[PDB]
């Protein structure tokens, strides 16, 4: 992805 | 309701292997992080392990670091191999997780103290700071203990007001050293008795010291 | 690495004042921004995650605001609670890295140090070392500057200091320097002195002893 660190429950 | 527990070996000498667990007590999406502290420095990211299982270290800690996890206990736990005295720092476990309902929360643990030294366990030199011939100084010089730390108290805890117990210096003889004051009405000096407690667990040493005016 | 650039250092304000830091990123992470505040001897606790959303609990006067590489934390009114380190992190991609930290710290009025002076222990000479002592007591700003000199001579390379955290009721920072000679070094000089500079004083505090009191 392009921000694969992201926890799943940040972002849109 | 979640609690976290970290565990593992403090006291290292140089090239040996630090070895840290955390457990987790009390969710699905999960992002269990390593981070230590050095003394007096910021916060520098060690690793992680997600749900999902992506592993990934820190580039700077340059293959020395082996992260795992068994589900089955909740038991998280770093390796940190080759270590030199660039790696003490406070090494904290972080668990971060949403809960049912897409709120986020990152509770860290409370860090396990790791020093990396060749120095041997070594307690404390106590070393009277007498009060000159309105307000007076006095004090205890802590020198030459290894390792960190060593509490100070006052007179059992009485004399609280005005002390100032300072972040402890590495000397170049790689041992530790220490002061702590407190101010006191020069009023007291004739009749008043100071004595600081000394206490340095590491080495189950334990001074109290007598600090009177000089002559 | 995305490199987080903090600024500034240290804020130095009072209660009820509006404070604003700022966290930026060397490349875009969308929202992925958490704010951590650290206080002394405590671990990190979490304030704000994602750019702007508060953990459960974390009072409404912090606001997070950002997107892209430029980010803010705001706390409207200062409470004597919120003085402390502030961490900003990235979860874009690995490693994570956090920011260098913000200090926020209480402005108080300036206070010049108290400064004293303590000789070696007659027991420490007996080991062979000689510690002598310089205490700069309760100033503000945390800025002091401690000069040794020995016989009237500036001193460099044989001294190490340390200082306290913000003092909880009166806000002061305090200084201990540590001079270390050998027993024989000591004992080949008479005049041992401590000088002391801060914004507090207009000109130099010495504090001196002549060994053999």
């Amino acid at each position: 992805g392009p921000h694969p660190a992201a926890p799943s429950s940040w972002g849109p | 309701q979640v609690q976290l527990q970290q565990w593992g070996a403090g006291l290292l000498k140089p090239s040996e292997t630090l070895s840290l667990t955390c457990a987790v007590y009390g969710f699905s999406d999960y992002y269990w992080n390593w981070i230590r502290q050095p003394p007096g420095k910021g916060l520098e990211w060690i690793g992680e392990i997600n749900h999902n299982g992506n592993t990934n270290s820190n580039p700077s800690l340059k293959s020395r670091v082996t992260l795992s996890l068994d589900t089955s206990k909740n038991q998280f736990s770093l390796k940190l191999r080759s270590v030199t005295a660039a790696d003490t720092a406070v090494y904290y476990c972080a668990f971060g997780y949403s809960d049912y309902e897409y709120n986020w929360f990152d509770p860290w643990g409370q860090g396990t103290l790791v020093t990396v030294s060749s120095a041997s366990t070594k307690g404390p030199s106590v070393f009277p700071l007498a009060p000159s011939s309105g307000t007076a100084a006095l004090g205890c010089l802590v020198k030459d203990y290894f390792p960190e730390p060593v509490t100070v108290s006052w007179n059992s805890g009485a004399l609280t007001s005005g002390v100032h117990t300072f972040p402890a210096v590495l000397q170049s003889s790689g041992l530790y050293s220490l002061s702590s004051v407190v101010t006191v009405p020069s009023s007291s000096l004739g009749t008043q008795t100071y004595i600081c407690n000394v206490n340095h667990k590491p080495s189950n040493t334990k001074v109290d010291k007598r600090v009177e005016p000089k002559s | 690495e995305i490199v987080l650039t903090q600024s500034p250092a240290t804020l130095s304000l009072s209660p009820g004042e509006r404070a604003t830091l700022s966290c930026r990123a060397s490349q875009s992470i969308s929202s992925y921004l958490a704010w951590y505040q650290q206080k002394p001897g405590q671990a990190p606790r979490l304030l704000i995650y994602d750019a702007s959303n508060r953990a459960t609990g974390i009072p409404a006067r912090f606001s997070g605001s950002g997107s892209g590489t430029d980010f803010t934390l705001t706390i409207s009114s200062l409470e004597p609670e919120d003085f402390a380190v502030y961490y900003c992190q990235q979860r874009s991609n690995w490693p994570l890295t956090f920011g260098q930290g913000t200090n926020l710290e209480i402005k108080r009025t300036v206070a010049a140090p108290s400064v004293f002076i303590f000789p070696p222990s007659d027991e420490q000479l007996k080991s062979g070392t000689a510690s002598v002592v310089c205490l700069l007591n309760n100033f503000y700003p945390r800025e002091a500057k401690v000069q040794w000199k020995v016989d009237n001579a500036l001193q460099s390379g044989n001294s190490q200091e340390s200082v306290t955290e913000q003092d909880s009721k009166d806000s002061t920072y305090s200084l201990s320097s540590t001079l270390t000679l050998s027993k024989a070094d000591y004992e080949k000089h008479k005049v041992y002195a401590c000088e002391v500079t801060h914004q507090g004083l207009s000109s130099p505090v010495t504090k001196s002893f002549n060994r053999g009191e």
